[PDB]
């Protein structure tokens, strides 16, 4: 069955989380405010290889 | 003699607090014949009495009790370890056991099995030893007889009552943890065991603060009341012939209302007047002399709205109910002159409160038609040793949220009227509600409140949370508001304390002038509040102004003439480095030096925050800018403050990134 394209590229994270006024790690809702959850997005770049396992 | 009066006693610190002066005996000689009796130890035997037996015979064996016959206790190990500390030094026993019994405690041997001693220890009581031996389950009114006919007295348990409680053994044999008398002895717990016992009058059962000493007085009032011997502060002064804050001198004055309109004298109206406080009268220059209280506009004198304000509320006399004075000039009653006639008790309250335990921002609630403007223009004014007591700057006013929405709430409530099917008018709203009389009815009310309650959960309550979060991270502040769900549902970090003017307000709603909409509407709306807040019994206003107040007044007269240098401090965050030393206040602390010396070697070295500065100086005359500190670990507790000295509540944050400081103190 086919599989969309659209899973394997997905924008950056930066736009998601804010900062509260009080110095709240909390992440900004678009759609409703259930819409509070982990984003499927861009884990390549915040990232550091491992010592031997070089992949 | 023997005279009892309500207040925790001891013989060292309450000849330095001056009890009887502070309770109005006028022993001024000082020829130290009253001697005290420590009284500590028999409130907290009481405490830990109360705990096994009925209150009743607890109470009703503590009546019955000679304090001036001196008789001490002196309890047991338990009976299979008596004897183990009479096997070791032998010599320490009482002719008294056996002298079967004698001869096989004093041996050397180790009495490993006993075939013999098994039989004498097991048919041996303490019971024909030693001769009071209370119990363990003794029915305690026969402690006080026990304890008035001899002056040693065996027991084997710890709940006693009446001495103190001596060890007889070493503290390793246990599983359960001369006084001068001059005649004139004073001190709680009465008793109607000699004539020559007395019990002071004055103080009502209703105002003795200590509940324990007033769950006490109740009982020997509600029994015994014909046998007492109740005199009056005159006859017990006639008979005779680290200074603590927020602890003050507490009267009730006894006015009345009285009218010359006509150059005729009538009086019309009998009241009462509870907790005032004394110093308050001694810096107004209070005494019984006619006054008015209205000054040439209708308005209050400014002192009488302080001393009102600073109090709980009034009481008729004759009804013996709660009572609102008229704020209008428009009489079905209005009061122009008063005379004051006396004063009733002299008892001292902890001005304290005891939800007030970490330095937090206060919530204040009121309702609609309190006096905020003038209340916050009195409270402007004050400033006793250099530091201004409550400031205008960091004050909140109960609007000031409901101005920043840009459907600007008391507009948007305006357009109600649009939902409800047949009033199509705020005119004809404000008339339809209404009854003709201003009391309104209830259905209105509740078809109104339906319709009402979505726009004060959905569009109030967010801008609520972020407005409060906001000046929570700006400074430590005092937030005037309504109806205390808004402080509830919006989550409001900091004190609750529900409060309650003693003036009508809702006449008072419709005095002003050039307010927002008619003035009808805003008495519809400050219904709508007042059916919005909750069932909670709120408090009178007084305490937050005693509070506020009356400590200052204290230190005044203590350090009112020492050094500004050496008796001032000044706590807040510090930072470490030097870029584009820091230094932000967070209380300032007024105390005598030997306080201060005090305070300088506590460990203000565990609390730590975020600490963020912006560049944006203000009008204000040093080089100081504004900034914002949000504390993270646990906040810090007022006993590490003190008991002595005396701190500003509230202030704001004036010193960029974050910088993770620490705070610390200063002093000179």
């Amino acid at each position: 069955l086919p599989i969309p394209p659209t899973i394997y590229t997905k924008p950056s994270h930066d736009s998601y989380y804010y900062i509260d006024a009080l110095n709240r790690v909390r992440r900004k809702t678009y759609q409703g405010p259930d819409d509070v959850y982990v984003p499927n997005c861009s884990i390549v770049e915040l990232l550091e290889p491992h010592e031997t396992l070089t992949s | 003699a023997y005279i009892a009066v309500p207040a925790v006693v001891d013989s060292r610190s309450s000849e330095a607090i001056g009890l009887l002066e502070s309770f109005g005996v006028d022993a001024g000689s000082d020829a130290n014949d009253v001697s005290y009796q420590d009284h500590d130890y028999v409130v907290d035997q009481l405490q830990y009495m109360l705990d096994g037996y009925e209150a009743g015979d607890v109470i009703d064996a503590l009546v019955y009790r000679n304090w001036l016959h001196h008789s001490v206790y002196c309890l047991l190990p338990p009976k299979s370890q008596l004897l183990e500390y009479w096997k070791s030094n032998p010599s320490v026993i009482p002719d008294n056991v056996d002298r079967r019994l004698r001869k096989r405690l004093m041996l050397k041997k180790d009495l490993r099995k006993d075939d013999e001693y098994n039989q004498l220890a097991r048919a041996f009581k303490i019971s024909d030893v030693y001769a009071p031996l209370i119990s363990s389950t003794t029915s305690p009114m026969t402690m006080i007889q026990n304890l008035n006919q001899g002056e040693i007295v065996y027991t084997t348990t710890d709940r006693v009552i009446g001495a103190r409680v001596l060890l007889y053994a070493p503290r390793k044999y246990y599983a359960s943890t001369r006084v001068p008398h001059s005649r004139f002895n004073v001190g709680t717990f009465p008793s109607i065991a000699t004539p020559k016992c007395s019990v002071m009058s004055g103080v009502d059962i209703e105002s003795i603060p200590n509940e324990f000493i007033k769950l006490f007085y109740q009982r020997v009032k509600s029994i015994h009341a014909n046998i007492l011997n109740d005199i009056s502060p005159q006859i017990v002064s006639d008979m005779i012939n680290h200074v603590d804050v927020y602890r003050v001198d507490v009267v009730n004055v006894l006015f009345e209302v009285v009218d010359v309109a006509d150059g005729l004298r009538s009086v019309s109206r009998k009241l009462i007047m509870h907790t005032v406080p004394v110093c308050i009268l001694e810096l107004l220059g209070i005494e019984i002399a006619d006054y008015c209280i209205r000054q040439e506009d209708g308005m209050f004198t400014d002192w009488f709205l302080l001393l009102t304000m600073l109090s709980d509320g009034l009481t008729d006399r004759r009804t013996h109910c709660q009572y609102l004075i008229n704020p209008s000039s428009m009489p079905p009653d209005v009061i122009l002159n008063i005379s004051i006639t006396g004063f009733i008790n002299r008892h001292t309250i902890d001005v304290m409160p005891d939800v007030y335990d970490f330095i937090k921002p206060i919530g204040a609630v009121l309702p609609k038609g309190s006096f905020k403007s003038t209340i916050m223009r009195v409270l402007d004014s004050i400033s006793v040793l250099g530091v201004k007591i409550m400031p205008r700057a960091h004050v909140v006013d109960s609007d000031e949220v409901g101005e920043q929405m840009e459907p600007t709430f008391e507009h948007a409530v305006m357009e109600i009227y649009k939902g409800i099917a047949g009033v199509d008018s705020l005119d004809d709203l404000t008339k339809w509600v209404l009854n003709s009389d201003l009391v309104p009815h209830d259905d209105r009310l509740g078809q109104l409140f339906q319709a009402f309650l979505p726009l004060a959960k959905d569009l109030l309550a967010p801008m609520a949370r972020q407005f409060y979060d906001n000046s929570m991270s700006e400074g430590r502040l005092l937030t005037f508001a309504h109806a205390d769900s808004e402080l509830l549902n919006a989550n409001y970090f900091g004190h609750l304390l529900r409060l309650k003017i003693p003036y009508i307000t809702e006449v008072n709603l419709m005095i002003r002038k050039n307010r927002e909409g008619g003035e009808l509407f805003q008495l519809v709306l400050s219904y709508l509040y007042k059916m919005y807040a909750t069932s909670a019994q709120p408090k009178w206003f007084g305490s937050l102004l005693r509070l506020l107040i009356c400590p200052w007044l204290h230190m005044e007269k203590l350090i009112g003439e020492a050094d500004p240098a050496s008796t001032s401090a000044e706590i807040g965050w510090h930072v470490p480095r030097e870029q584009l030393d820091g230094f932000i206040p967070y209380v300032s602390i007024r105390a005598p030096r030997l306080v201060i010396e005090e305070l300088m070697e506590k460990n203000w070295g565990q609390y730590h925050a975020q600490v963020i500065v912006t560049d944006q100086l203000v009008v204000g005359e040093p080089r100081r800018v504004s900034a914002k500190a949000v504390i993270k670990g646990n906040h810090l507790p007022v006993k590490l403050i003190s008991r002595f000295a005396c701190f500003t509540l509230t202030s704001k944050y004036e010193m960029g990134a974050a910088y993770n400081a620490r705070l610390a103190f200063r002093s000179d």
